[PDB]
C-alpha cells in the first residue's frame, strides 16, 4: 500500500555494469577469415616463429644469393635462424609432412617479423594469414575466386576490388588484389620449384597461395591511424572493438 | 516421464543434389558419429521404413564405453541407436519442385 | 502382428530355430519386437487317457507308460474315458509352480485346464481332447501350442505381412525356399449361386469390389484344435467351426470375410451402396447406429442388414442354426472403412485390414479357401461360381529399372542377375531387355509402385552392410557460414553465461490463464485442440512464466542463487486458421546473490540495477542502445518496473516481480527482463565505429540539482544534453540524496557533467559559458542548485 | 552460467555441417498440415497425420 510506494525505484539510474572485455581488433580479423575457410574445409595451422632459413627462404625459392634473405632486412639469430618474415614456412613444412598427397588446403595465421624501423605504417612486428592450396587441377580461376570471397568476407560484397598481375618468386603467375584502390592481399599459382622442393609433382598437382595483413586490413577498414596502436594496448583504443558487427543496412 | 517429453529437439539434415548416393549418406552419417561419439565411433545402417526416404535405416553408433562386447549403455549390444536416414522418396523431391 | 512359427510351415519352412528366423526378418525390414513362448515354462506335459475315476477325485491315467498313475483332482468337469494333458511328478508349469509326488490319498501328477498351462483372457473359448490322441503323446504338441509366436510391428508399406500367407511370401525371399498356399479347391454342386444371389453396388466409386459365394448345408459346431489354437496365438478366441473359418481366412490370406446366413439375409438380391441422411440401422451389436452419407452399408433390396468393413447386422448373421450360408469378400474403400470404424469406437482386425489396403491377388482365392474350409469344416457343399461385381483389373504391375540406377541410388555394384535374383526370389517374374529389367509386380506387395520401391526391396535384402562409405562432393562450392543473426545470438549467449546467467529451455506450452501473463498487446491466444495436460494447453505469449516457476522449483529446492537467461519463441494468433505470429524472446531472471566472498565481507544481492546492467551488457555486445523509462506491467512491482525501448520503441521490460508473485512462489527479490530479441536482430549495426583518442584533456564539473522526488534522472540528463551544445560529452548521476537534510518530497541528485572538444583545449570560460546556459535551463525546470 | 547441454549437441552438429558447406536454417514451430505432413508424403490417410 504504502509498501509498494515507498520501495519506487528511479529505474533511470545507473546500472551497475557487468563490464565486457574485447578481443583485438588482429584478433577479430584473423578469426573472421579462419571462418570463410572453415566453412570451405580448410584446417588453421600453427606453426614455429623463430624458423629455419630453409624453411622460410629456401624452400619458398630464395635461394642464398637473394636480396630477401638480406640481414639487414630480417631479424637473423644465427646466420641459419631468424625471426619467420611471413607464415609461408609453416606452409612448406605442413606440405612435406603431406609426402606429395594431396590435397592441401591450409590457413596459417600468425606474427611475423621484418628488420625495420617502427613508424606509423610500419611494425617490426606485425600479423599476417597465409592460405596454401594444393590439389591435381588447381587453376588461377580457382584462385580469384577464393580471393572474391576473402574480400568478400572482410570489405563486404559490393565492395570493389582490382586484380593486377605481379610477380612474388614462390608463385607464377601472380596477383595483387587492391580495394577501392588500396593493395591487400598478395597471391599466385604456387611456383613448382615450391612443389617440387616440398614434394609434390607439379606435373599431377597445382597449387594456390595467398597473404594478407590484418594489421593494415584492419586499420583501412577502421582508418586507424598508426599500426603501434595495436601493440600499445591502450584501453581507449581496445574498448572501442566489444561489440558485434554485421554487414549492415 | 523419464523417456518422453511432448516437446523435444531435433536436428534434421537434407541434402538434395544431382548424383546423391545412399554412399554418401552412410559417409556424413560417419562424421556424425564420430562428431559426437568421438573418432574412433563405426555405424551401423539397419533396413527401416518411413513415409519420406526410400531406402530408410535407422543407425547405431558403436558403443563409445566399452570397446566391444557390451555394457548398460549399449545394453551388452555394442550398438547405440542414435540416428534415422534414408534416401529421400521422389515424391517429396517432386512436390517440392525438384 | 502375431505369426505363430509351427503355422507359417504349412506354408514355407525356413528349416531354421525361431530364433534365427525372427532375427533374419528384423535385419531385413520388418522388426520383430517380440516373441512369445507358448510352451511358457513347460516341462513333462503328456496326453493321458483316465482309465477308471474314483471320489476330490482319485483318477488313473494312463500316461503312455508302463503302469497308470494315480492323480487325485477336484477339478469341476473330469471323468474317465477322457484323454487329458497331464503334467508329470518332475514337471513344470506357468504361474508359478511345479509338481511333484503329493499325498490324502495318492497323487502322482496334475491334469490339466488350459491355463494352468498357460491361455489368457478373452481369448480362451480340466482340458479334454475332442479326439482320442494317444496317451503318452507330448501334450503341447497335440494341443498346438508347441510353438513361439513372433510379434511384428509393421509399418503402412508392409500391409502384404498381416497375413499367414504374405509373411510366408517374405520369409521365402529371405531363405530363397520356396512357399506353398493352402487348398481352395472344393468339390462342387450342380447348382451355381449366380441362380441364388445378385450383387449391385451403386456406389461404385466406394467398392471396386464385392462378390459372394453360397455353401450349402452346414453342421456349425467347434473347430478342430488346430484351427482353435492358431486362432488363439493370433490373439482371437476360436467361437465356432464357422466364425473362426473366417477370421483364419483373414490371418491367413489377409482377406476379410463376411459371413451371412442366407435365410435370413431376407432376399435373393444384394445391393452395396452408401448409407443415407440420419439412416437408421441396428448391428448384431444389437446397438442401434444411426448413420451418414458417409458410411457405407450392404442391403437386401431397402434392408440395410450390415455395415459394410466395420460390423454385421443383427438378423442376417450366422447363428448356430444357420445352415446355408453366403460368404462376402469385398473391396470396401480404405477410408469410408476408416472413418465408420474409427467414430463409432468399432476398429476390427478386418476393418483394420480394409484400412491398410487389400491384395487384389487375393481376394477370390481367400474367398475360395474359406469355402473349402466350410466344406472341410462344417461338412458343407459348395456352390459353383461366385456373384461378384465391379472390376479388379491386372495381378501384375510392370516397373522397368537397370542396374545403373540401382547401383546410382545406392552406391553398391551389383549386376542385372544379382539385382535379377533378388526380384525372382520375392517372387516377382522379372524379364532382361538389353540394360533394363521389367519388374512384374505382384498386386499382393501393393507398396512397390514405383523403381525406388524396387531399389528399397534390393537394398534391404543385399544388405545395408554392404553399402560402402562416401561423401557428396558439391559442384556449387559455397563456404558454409553462421548467418549474421546466427553468430550474434552465439556470441550473446557467450556474453550472457559469462555474466553468470544459465540457459534455460524450458516448455512452450502454458496453461490458458497463464498464456497472456506479461503480454504487451492484447494478442490472441493459441490453444491445442486436444492438450494432454491442463499446464501445457496454450503457447505462451512470454517465456516468464515458466522461468519464475523454474526459480521457485529451484529456490524451493534451497537453490538460492538462481540466474537463468532464455532465447526462446513466443506466440500471438492471426485469427483463425492461419499460422500465429511467431516471435523471439530473450529472457532471463535473476535473484539471490550476484557476487559472495563471506570471509571478505563480500555479499552483492541482486538488485534491479544489477538486472539492468545485464539487459545493458547486452545491448553494449550488439552494438545497441536502450533506454527506460518507468512502465506498469502487471505482476511486476509497479514501482520497480522499467520499459526498455530501442530507436524510441517498446522492446521489452525489466522489473522486480510483484511482491504478491514472489510470495505466492516463495521468492526473495527476483528479477526478470523479457527483449523482443526479433527487433533487436533487425537493427543493422553495420561495423565498429574506430574513433582515434581524443587528444586533448576534458574538463569535469559536479552539480547537485534539488528536484521534486518523482522527476527521473533521464528528465536532468536531456536537460543537460540539450544545452550542452558542442562540448558537453556526458553525464553521470554518482549520488541521490533523500533524507531530513532537505525539504520533504525533494531530492539531491549529483550529477557530474564531462565536456570535451576533440579539436582543441578548453578554457574555463568557454565551459563556462555553456554550463551557466546548462544551469539557467535546469533551475528553470525547477531544479535548484 | 552454463550453456544448456542440449544446446551444446546442437552447436557442434552445426559446426560440422558448416565444414561441409551447409546451412543452418530456422522455421515454423507451429506449422501446417501440408508442410508437417503431405509435402513429406503423408497423405491425408496415413496412421501418423
Ligand atoms: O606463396 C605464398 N604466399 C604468398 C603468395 C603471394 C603473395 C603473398 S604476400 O602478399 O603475403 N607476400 C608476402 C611476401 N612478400 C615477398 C617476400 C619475399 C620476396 C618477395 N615478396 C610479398 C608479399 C604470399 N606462400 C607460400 N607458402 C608455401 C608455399 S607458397
Ligand atoms: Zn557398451
Amino acid at each position: 500500500n504504502q509498501q509498494l510506494a515507498e520501495e519506487t525505484i528511479d529505474v533511470t539510474l545507473p546500472s551497475r555494469q557487468i563490464s565486457i572485455g574485447s578481443k583485438h581488433p588482429l584478433t577479430r580479423t584473423v578469426e573472421e577469415i579462419e571462418d570463410l575457410f572453415l566453412g570451405l574445409g580448410y584446417e588453421i595451422v600453427d606453426g614455429y616463429e623463430v624458423e629455419q632459413d630453409y624453411y622460410n627462404f629456401e624452400a619458398l625459392n630464395l635461394p642464398k644469393s637473394h636480396p630477401a634473405r638480406d640481414m639487414q632486412d630480417s631479424f637473423y639469430i644465427t646466420d641459419e635462424i631468424l625471426m619467420r618474415t611471413h607464415t609461408s614456412p609453416v606452409q612448406a613444412r605442413t606440405m612435406e609432412k603431406r609426402n606429395g598427397q594431396g590435397p592441401v588446403k591450409i590457413i596459417c595465421p600468425g606474427k611475423v617479423y621484418r628488420r625495420d624501423s617502427d613508424d606509423a605504417t610500419h611494425s617490426h612486428q606485425f600479423t599476417q594469414i597465409e592460405g596454401l592450396v594444393v590439389d591435381k587441377n588447381i587453376k588461377m580461376s580457382d584462385l580469384k575466386g577464393t580471393l572474391e570471397l576473402v574480400a568478400k568476407k572482410l570489405f563486404g560484397a559490393d565492395r570493389e576490388i582490382r586484380l593486377r598481375p605481379s610477380y612474388f618468386p614462390f608463385t607464377e603467375p601472380s596477383v595483387e588484389v587492391d580495394v577501392s584502390w588500396i593493395e591487400i592481399l598478395g597471391a599466385g599459382m604456387v611456383h613448382p620449384n615450391v612443389l617440387e622442393m616440398a614434394g609434390f609433382d607439379s606435373n599431377e598437382y597445382s597449387g594456390f597461395a595467398f597473404g594478407m595483413g590484418p594489421d593494415r586490413i584492419a586499420m583501412l577498414k577502421y582508418g586507424i591511424e598508426d599500426i603501434r596502436y595495436f601493440y600499445t594496448n591502450d584501453v581507449r583504443f581496445l574498448e572501442q572493438f566489444k561489440a558485434v558487427e554485421d554487414r549492415g543496412e | 516421464d523419464a523417456t518422453h517429453s511432448h516437446q523435444f529437439t531435433q536436428i534434421e539434415g537434407l541434402v538434395v543434389d544431382k548424383n546423391i548416393k545412399m554412399s554418401d549418406l552412410k559417409g556424413t552419417l560417419e562424421l556424425v558419429a564420430k562428431k559426437l561419439f568421438g573418432a574412433d565411433r563405426e555405424i551401423r545402417l539397419r533396413p527401416s521404413y518411413f513415409p519420406f526416404t526410400e531406402p530408410s535405416v535407422e543407425v547405431d553408433v558403436s558403443c563409445f564405453k566399452c570397446k566391444g562386447k557390451g555394457c548398460n549403455v549399449c545394453k551388452h549390444t555394442g550398438w547405440i541407436e542414435i540416428l534415422g536416414a534414408g534416401m529421400v522418396h521422389p515424391n517429396v523431391l517432386e512436390m517440392a519442385g525438384f | 502382428m502375431l505369426i505363430s512359427n509351427e503355422w507359417l510351415k504349412d506354408y514355407v519352412d525356413a528349416g531354421v530355430k525361431v530364433e534365427d528366423l525372427a532375427e533374419r526378418i528384423t535385419r531385413t525390414g520388418i522388426e520383430v519386437d517380440n516373441m512369445i513362448d507358448y510352451s511358457k515354462d513347460i516341462k513333462n506335459l503328456v496326453v493321458g487317457y483316465i482309465q477308471s475315476k474314483e471320489k476330490l477325485n482319485i483318477c488313473q491315467v494312463d500316461i503312455g507308460e508302463e503302469e497308470p498313475v494315480q492323480i487325485v483332482c477336484g477339478a469341476p468337469n473330469v471323468d474317465a474315458g477322457q484323454h487329458v494333458i497331464v503334467a508329470k511328478v518332475g514337471g513344470r508349469l506357468p504361474g508359478g509352480i511345479k509338481i511333484k509326488r503329493a499325498k490324502g490319498e495318492r497323487s502322482e501328477g496334475m491334469i490339466c485346464s488350459l491355463q494352468e498351462i498357460g491361455i489368457s483372457s478373452n481369448v480362451v473359448p480340466i482340458f479334454v481332447f475332442p479326439t482320442e490322441v494317444e496317451p503318452g503323446t507330448d501334450a503341447l504338441t497335440a494341443l498346438y501350442l508347441n510353438d513361439q509366436v513372433m510379434e511384428f510391428d509393421l509399418t503402412p508399406n508392409r500391409a502384404d505381412a498381416l497375413s499367414m500367407v504374405g509373411t510366408a511370401y517374405e520369409v521365402a525371399a529371405l531363405y530363397q525356399t520356396e512357399m506353398t498356399k493352402p487348398e481352395t479347391q472344393s468339390n462342387e454342386t450342380s447348382e451355381s449361386a449366380t441362380n441364388e444371389l445378385s450383387v449391385t453396388i451403386d456406389n461404385p466409386e466406394k467398392v471396386p469390389y464385392y462378390s459372394a459365394r453360397v455353401v450349402k448345408n452346414v453342421s456349425i459346431e467347434p473347430s478342430p484344435i488346430w484351427v482353435q489354437a492358431r486362432l488363439i496365438k493370433a490373439g482371437i478366441r476360436p467361437i465356432n467351426n464357422v466364425v473362426d473359418i473366417s477370421n483364419y481366412v483373414l490371418l491367413e490370406y489377409g482377406q476379410p470375410l463376411h459371413m451371412f446366413d442366407q435365410d435370413h439375409i431376407g432376399s435373393k438380391e444384394i445391393v452395396v451402396r452408401q448409407a443415407k441422411d440420419e439412416e437408421t440401422m441396428t448391428t448384431l451389436d444389437n446397438n442401434e447406429r444411426k448413420l451418414v452419407d458417409t458410411d457405407i452399408v450392404i442391403s437386401n433390396g431397402q434392408e440395410p442388414i450390415a455395415l459394410a468393413g466395420v460390423m454385421g447386422g443383427d438378423f442376417s448373421e450366422v447363428t448356430e442354426q444357420t445352415t446355408n450360408v453366403v460368404i462376402e469378400g469385398a473391396i470396401f474403400d480404405p477410408v469410408s472403412i476408416r472413418h465408420t470404424s474409427r467414430r463409432l469406437n468399432l476398429r476390427s482386425e478386418a476393418s483394420s485390414r480394409f484400412e491398410k489396403g487389400i491384395a487384389t491377388e487375393f481376394v477370390d482365392e481367400a474367398v475360395d479357401r474359406a469355402c473349402y474350409l466350410l466344406q472341410e469344416l462344417a461338412s458343407g457343399e459348395v456352390l459353383q461360381d461366385r456373384v461378384s461385381s465391379g472390376d479388379l483389373g491386372s495381378f501384375v504391375t510392370p516397373i522397368d529399372i537397370t542396374a545403373e540406377k540401382v547401383n546410382k541410388t545406392i552406391g553398391f555394384n551389383l549386376s542385372n542377375d544379382e539385382i535379377q535374383s533378388i526380384f525372382r526370389q520375392l517372387g516377382f517374374e522379372t524379364t532382361l531387355k538389353g540394360e533394363t529389367l521389367t519388374v512384374n509386380v505382384p498386386s499382393r506387395r501393393k507398396d512397390i509402385t514405383i523403381k525406388e520401391d524396387l531399389i528399397e526391396e534390393v537394398a534391404r535384402i543385399y544388405g545395408y552392410d554392404e553399402i560402402p562409405s562416401s561423401l557428396p562432393v558439391f559442384g556449387e562450392v559455397t563456404s558454409g557460414e553462421l548467418t549474421d543473426r546466427q553468430h550474434k545470438t552465439r556470441t550473446l549467449k557467450e556474453t550472457l553465461e559469462g555474466a553468470g546467467l544459465n540457459q534455460a529451455i524450458t516448455y512452450s506450452l502454458v496453461s490458458k490463464d497463464h498464456a497472456k501473463d506479461f503480454a504487451l498487446q492484447e494478442r490472441p491466444t493459441i490453444s491445442l485442440l486436444m492438450p494432454m495436460s491442463e499446464a501445457h494447453a496454450t503457447l505462451r505469449q512470454s517465456l516468464l512464466p515458466h522461468l519464475i516457476e523454474a526459480t521457485a522449483y529451484n529456490v524451493a529446492r534451497k537453490n538460492k542463487d538462481v540466474r537463468l537467461y532464455e532465447i526462446g519463441r513466443v506466440f500471438f494468433g492471426n485469427g483463425e486458421g492461419e499460422l500465429p505470429d511467431e516471435v523471439e524472446y530473450l529472457s532471463g531472471i535473476l535473484t539471490g546473490e550476484y557476487v559472495v566472498n563471506a570471509w571478505q565481507g563480500k555479499k552483492e544481492e541482486i538488485d534491479f540495477f544489477i538486472a539492468k546492467g545485464v539487459v545493458d551488457r547486452v545491448a553494449e555486445k550488439l552494438n545497441l542502445e536502450f533506454s527506460y523509462k518507468a512502465g506498469k506491467i502487471e505482476g511486476l512491482h509497479p514501482g520497480r518496473t522499467a520499459i526498455v525501448s530501442l530507436g524510441g520503441a517498446g522492446i521489452g521490460f525489466i522489473g522486480e516481480l510483484h511482491p504478491q508473485v514472489a510470495a505466492d512462489n516463495d521468492l526473495k527479490r527476483t528479477y526478470v527482463f523479457e527483449l523482443n530479441y526479433d527487433a533487436m536482430m533487425q537493427v543493422a549495426v553495420g561495423y565498429i565505429n574506430y574513433e582515434q583518442i581524443p587528444k586533448f584533456p576534458g574538463v569535469t564539473r559536479d552539480i547537485a540539482l534539488e528536484v521534486n522526488h518523482d522527476v527521473p534522472s533521464s528528465e536532468l540528463k536531456q536537460i543537460i544534453h540539450n544545452n550542452g551544445e558542442d562540448i558537453l560529452q556526458s553525464t553521470l548521476v554518482f549520488d541521490v540524496y533523500e533524507g531530513e537534510h532537505l525539504e520533504k518530497g525533494k531530492k539531491s541528485v549529483a550529477i557530474r557533467l564531462n565536456y570535451l572538444d576533440t579539436e582543441d583545449t578548453l578554457t574555463d570560460e568557454r565551459v563556462s559559458k555553456i554550463h551557466d546556459k546548462i544551469l539557467e535551463a535546469l533551475q528553470a525546470q525547477g531544479a535548484t542548485i
